[PDB]
RNA sequence: ACGGAAACGCUUUCUAGCUCGCUAUAAUUACCCA
């Protein structure tokens, strides 16, 4: 009963591949690869790509390829496993195509028993803000959650969300109002706002029971590592580590 | 039930003062009867703005007239003819020894500190007063709480280290705090006319002298009885409250060998029952840890009221006789040495 | 006179304006006035600041009327005590009593006047 | 059906109690502690809250079998008068505990009060250099009286518990006149009596005559 | 016709209310729970919400003939009355609970009141290590009113509801004059008191000599 | 000038659960009080219609006069109404009617 | 001073740069002022800071120049709260209140002060 | 003779449930000043 009645919906596409397909090879070298062979290679094997792998990478997790191919995959689905999916599909992409060609996937939440039409338009505009982020971009549940894939796996989905999903499972003080108050913490983030952290983590510092304590002191000094890194770019990320946190498990 | 009560009653051997900070000054009193009377300065100053001579009442309060009988506003109120005495406010007794070798001065006394009342105007004494009073016979009388009662290296000669009994929350622990389980209740209020003024009366050390001292704290009448309901929860304090009448008896015998030997006898009273020590004006010997003290008190008195030498100067008072309890003559008194016997019920 | 914003430096700019101890030249400029002698002009005044928020200043005036009186008598006993009053002039705010949100404005001065003895020496 | 009966007692004080005021613009010399008030018209009333909590304690100590360690662990003899944060049908606790008012007004004025609370200075003596350092915690007066209203519940779920749970609800009534209801504890500050219990049915039918029995006596 | 018609009605704190509001993370000494404040004024709000589905978990013990497991199972002499959401003609359900923006302030000003919202103290003391927990909570002033409103409407749709909702809703109104309404009301706050239930037909034939006989 | 740092409030509700006892909390933005929108309504008036055009205008004066006594909005059920009309007037714009037979009707 | 943006790191290193437990290193670099000679100043702060979204400016200035009263107080009392205002810029900054908002923003700046008073150790 | 006419993002929902402003604390100390 640990996680959120959501269904997910990935709108991929590839980064210009107009200007991929157009251009491409003929960046490298003196023409001498700026053949059509090669063109229709590499499109034949972005057609192999998106049109039968992605029936391999779906395989045991739960959702539906509704269109795939191109330039675009649209994707509805469960959203644990559509996380997991855009996970494997671009961390074997940049495997199948060497980190070029970097694709910009929007992943939207939608409750239960809401159209579809009204749903790909707003995948569509996420999709779009993830396309004009840069090169690329993933945008997930909004379009203020816009990082890139690379920060994105890495960061939240490898090392954040494990590190606050051991914290919370290995302690039963801390439920989840605490973790709603650190979201919005993380969220509103004035100036002032990092002192109030800074008393809020020393202040339950001293509330644990004296046999965990000493995890909530590495995991508050762990913490106000990344709330004050003074970037914006280890702060959004933590605000959604924990809202990936807080929908897998909910009750 | 593991409440365990008891009750603790208190004779009054001794004039007895506990309190309440406030006072009438020298120019707040009258006395033309053999009674001390305090009526409400402000109604009394708003009624006698009807009589409206009060701007001479502007020169009476800063008059320095010598003579003093005539400073403490009989004057006021028997040259000017106002004897209404309908002034809100207690009567009370007079001593009859208040004063000494002044003739005819049974009222220029000047300052007398007020007895705790409550809002109803009836005296009683809290239980506040019986506990600080308890806190030094069960600090004294237990020998792992009277080594380190002492500086902690934090300042010039500062304060007890209040770490010695248990105390507080205490995160990580059980419910320990001692002293929790000894709730010394209030007093029932007692009646208005048990108040004599007892004068302040230095017997000094090395100088067979009895110079006496210009405040005159409300104490209370001697030989009355007083009740104190006394619970107990924690087997420890329980058997501290069970322990007391040994307790009591032995740092009396303890500080007497160490500050009341050398003093005669005759002014010194007697036990008769369980004895204890209350408040306002007993030496600090009775309010804090006797063979602690002994350079550490009087240090901080570098100034134009030193205590002599080492130790305080012994204090006695002035109030009459019934029953003895003086066991001399001239009714020197021992402010707050009252008398208790405790049974559990 | 003073008000809601002033009473403060009223009591900031008295006290530095008081005279001090020119003899006794051992930790030299402090107070004639000592402590205890203005805890007994601030007993007065601070327990009818509570009873002012209970009680109405219509069935309160003749205690502060007293109190006229008061400082004037405990004026009438020093040599610092009679120059505190009008170096810092409390008579003068003695005479204006007009609400209750003015005696509690000049218990609050009084207060001011306590805090900034305490501040220095 | 549903019912909802009112025990109605009067907390008469002896040596009143101090529950921490609100304003922090206290004093310099005058009240540094307060008692908590109605600010309308700054009575000292007893507030719910300290009564509940009170209870809480004072009915864990007898009706516990397993020491409590937290809250939202009591034996559900209490979990259903005092509520449970986490037991599933348990979250509510069909107690009500209103705020007690200091009813006797006119009959205190009578008796020649100033006004209905008091300063009382209780310094603490240093157990060396016998130096003090005063406080002025302000106490309501020795014989107050307080209106303690109280709502237990009646449901399709209280066949044989409506009458279970009073002599539970009396073991407080008589233990607050063991313990102290909050303030300091051991310096008085609690011994109080519960005066004139009228117990009926606000709403819904159940028997007021059947149930006077086991109140008072 | 259609007959809509106001219950003017007020709502007399005594023990002083405190409905929630911004649990958002608030200052440091500040008051923790904070109440519900119209944005205007910064008077306390009683808000319909609160009214409406009190009433409604108030009426479920009193109404509702059969065990209620959520308020889509009300009867449909609730249903009708506060609305439902499955059932067929028991949507939009005619009762408007109006809000009430604390009426009087030149009365709760004119008596020496410094702020409308007082800030009281309460802590809590664990039984066993006896740590406290200090906290302050705002609420309401006491003897405040709260000039509330009903709206029921008639519509010709019942045409035999007519005294069959009223003694619903006035013993409802009884409850809430013993229940608490809003907030931490088991330690002893809300307790609102409804005084001068005035009746008046905004819209439509109809005469209140049938419904103020009953609703006093 | 009333002094109020954004336009929209975000109301805070919740749900109890009718056996379980369990909230469920909500944030449901609203518009401020006494907040003043314009409102404009084209009637138009034809040569077939000028028989009950004055008929017409004591129904949209009763619309309004009912629509303060209803709702206008969402969730209105709890409140989130009373929305009262003021400086109900009636002007003209491109049409040779006289508005003077509807003025002292409205306002 | 203090502006809309710029206090906070004033608050966080005038907690820096009070000086701490040198001798006697039982627990070192911990404080000589206490944590309850700063909540019993921010509970002014919090009672203005709160009651002052319900009021005017000119409503409370009458509570506001007794915080220059209290802070002057407390720092008379230990030499800790002298050394605290003396590196807070606390009594300079009271002068800088001349509406609602720098109210609110020198509450917030207190609050800093505590928070990051609690922050170490 | 307007991709236009007809169309309320709407119905139901208590910011709720649990929580002692608590723990230690004699208004006291000293003997004097012309």
């Amino acid at each position: 009963g640990l996680g959120i009645k959501r269904l997910a919906v990935v709108r991929l596409d590839v980064d210009d591949l107009g200007a991929a397909f157009m251009a491409g090879f003929s960046q490298q070298g003196n023409g001498q690869y700026s053949t059509l062979s090669r063109s229709a290679t590499f499109s034949r094997s972005m057609s192999l790509f998106f049109k039968v792998y992605i029936n391999q990478f779906a395989s045991d997790k739960k959702l539906s390829i509704i269109y795939a191919g191109g330039d675009d995959v649209f994707a509805i689905g469960s959203w644990q496993d559509i996380i997991a999916f855009t996970v494997e599909l671009r961390e074997n992409f940049i495997k199948w195509t060497n980190g070029k060609l970097t694709l910009s996937a929007g992943i939207g939440l939608f409750a239960d028993k809401t159209p579809i039409s009204l749903m790909a338009h707003q995948t569509g505009e996420l999709e779009e803000a993830a396309k004009g982020n840069e090169k690329d971009s993933i945008s997930l549940f909004s379009s203020d959650y816009t990082f890139k894939f690379d920060r994105f796996i890495t960061n939240v989905y490898d090392d954040k969300l494990e590190q606050i999903r051991y914290f919370f499972n290995h302690q039963d003080e801390r439920g989840k109002n605490f973790i709603y108050k650190l979201i919005e913490l993380l969220r509103n983030h004035d100036r002032m706002n990092m002192a109030r952290l800074a008393y809020y983590l020393t202040r339950l510092e001293e509330l644990t029971r004296e046999t965990d304590r000493d995890k909530f002191k590495t995991f508050k000094n762990l913490f106000y590592s990344w709330y004050t890194n003074k970037n914006d770019k280890d702060r959004k990320e933590a605000e959604l580590a924990l809202l990936l946190y807080i929908y897998e498990i909910r009750k | 039930n593991d409440y365990r009560t008891f009750k603790l009653s208190l004779l009054t051997l001794a004039p007895i003062h506990i309190g309440n900070g406030e006072k009438y000054t020298s120019r707040e009193f009258i006395y033309e009867n053999k009674k001390f009377y305090f009526p409400d300065m402000g109604k009394f100053y708003n009624k006698m703005v009807e009589k409206r001579l009060a701007e001479k009442f502007e020169a009476f309060l800063i008059q320095t007239r010598p003579n003093a009988r005539n400073n403490r506003l009989i004057s006021f109120l028997n040259d000017n003819r106002i004897a209404e005495r309908s002034f809100g406010g207690y009567s009370i007794s007079e001593t009859g020894l208040e004063s000494d070798k002044n003739p005819n001065s049974a009222g220029a006394i000047n300052e007398v500190n007020k007895f705790i009342r409550d809002a109803f105007g009836n005296p009683y004494i809290p239980g506040s007063s019986l506990k600080g009073a308890i806190r030094t016979i069960l600090m004294n009388t237990t020998p792992k709480w009277n080594n380190e009662n002492a500086v902690n290296d934090f300042g010039r000669f500062p304060k007890e280290n209040k770490n010695l009994i248990p105390w507080g929350p205490k995160k990580g622990k059980e419910y320990d705090d001692l002293f929790n389980a000894i709730r010394v209740s209030d007093s029932k209020p007692f009646d208005n006319k048990s108040l004599i003024l007892v004068q302040k009366w230095d017997y000094s050390a090395k100088t067979n002298k009895a110079k006496p001292l210009p405040l005159y704290r409300e104490s209370i009448s001697p030989l009355t009885k007083i009740e104190f309901e006394i619970t107990t929860t924690t087997d420890e304090a329980g058997r501290l409250i069970e322990e007391l009448g040994k307790r009591a008896q032995a740092f009396y015998k303890d500080y007497k060998a160490f500050f009341l030997s050398e003093f005669p006898d005759d002014k010194i009273q007697a036990n008769l029952q369980y004895p204890i020590y209350l408040g306002a004006g007993s030496g600090a010997w009775t309010k804090t840890l006797f063979k602690q003290a002994d350079g550490i008190l009087q240090r901080r008195y570098s100034r134009m009221k030193t205590k002599m030498v080492k130790k305080g100067v012994l204090k006695l008072t002035k109030a009459p006789l019934k029953t003895s309890l003086v066991k001399n003559h001239e009714s020197f008194y021992e402010m707050g040495k009252a008398n208790f016997m405790i049974k559990e019920i | 006179i003073l008000t809601d914003e002033n009473y403060v430096d009223i009591a900031e700019k008295a006290i530095l304006k008081l005279e001090r101890n020119t003899r006794n030249r051992k930790n030299p400029d402090a107070f004639f006035l000592t402590t205890s002698k203005l805890r007994n002009l601030l007993s007065l005044t601070s327990t009818l600041f509570d009873e002012s928020k209970v009680k109405e200043y219509d069935a309160l005036l003749d205690r502060i009327a007293y109190l006229r009186v008061q400082f004037v008598y405990q004026a009438g006993r020093e040599i610092a005590v009679k120059d505190l009053i009008e170096k810092a002039q409390i008579l003068e705010a003695l005479k204006e009593i007009k609400d209750r949100e003015t005696l509690q404005r000049f218990c609050r001065y009084m207060e001011a006047l306590v805090a900034y003895f305490k501040f220095y020496g | 059906t549903f019912a909802k009966i009112k025990f109605s007692a009067q907390i008469r004080l002896e040596t009143g109690l101090h529950i921490g005021g609100s304003d922090a613009f206290a004093a310099i010399g005058a009240i540094n502690s307060p008692v908590i008030k109605d600010p309308i018209t700054n009575l000292p009333i007893i507030p719910g809250s300290s009564l509940k909590g009170k209870m809480r304690t004072l009915l864990a100590k007898v009706y516990n079998e397993k020491v409590a360690e937290k809250p939202s662990d009591d034996s559900d003899i209490l979990s259903r008068l005092f509520g449970n944060s986490k037991d599933k049908r348990f979250k509510m606790g069909r107690l009500i505990f209103r705020d007690a008012f200091l009813s006797n007004a006119d009959e205190l004025d009578s008796l020649g009060v100033r006004s209905y609370t008091e300063v009382k200075f209780e310094n603490t003596i240093d157990r060396i250099t016998a130096e003090a350092n005063p406080r002025q915690i302000e106490r309501a007066i020795r014989n107050s009286t307080f209106d303690f209203e109280l709502i237990y519940e009646i449901t399709d779920e209280n066949e044989n518990q409506v009458e279970e749970d009073f002599k539970v609800i009396r073991d407080g009534l008589k233990l607050l006149e063991l313990d102290y209801l909050g303030g300091s504890g051991s310096r008085g500050y609690g011994k109080v009596a519960f005066e004139n219990l009228k117990a009926t049915t606000v709403f819904g039918n159940y028997d007021v005559k059947t149930l006077n029995e086991l109140l008072t006596a």
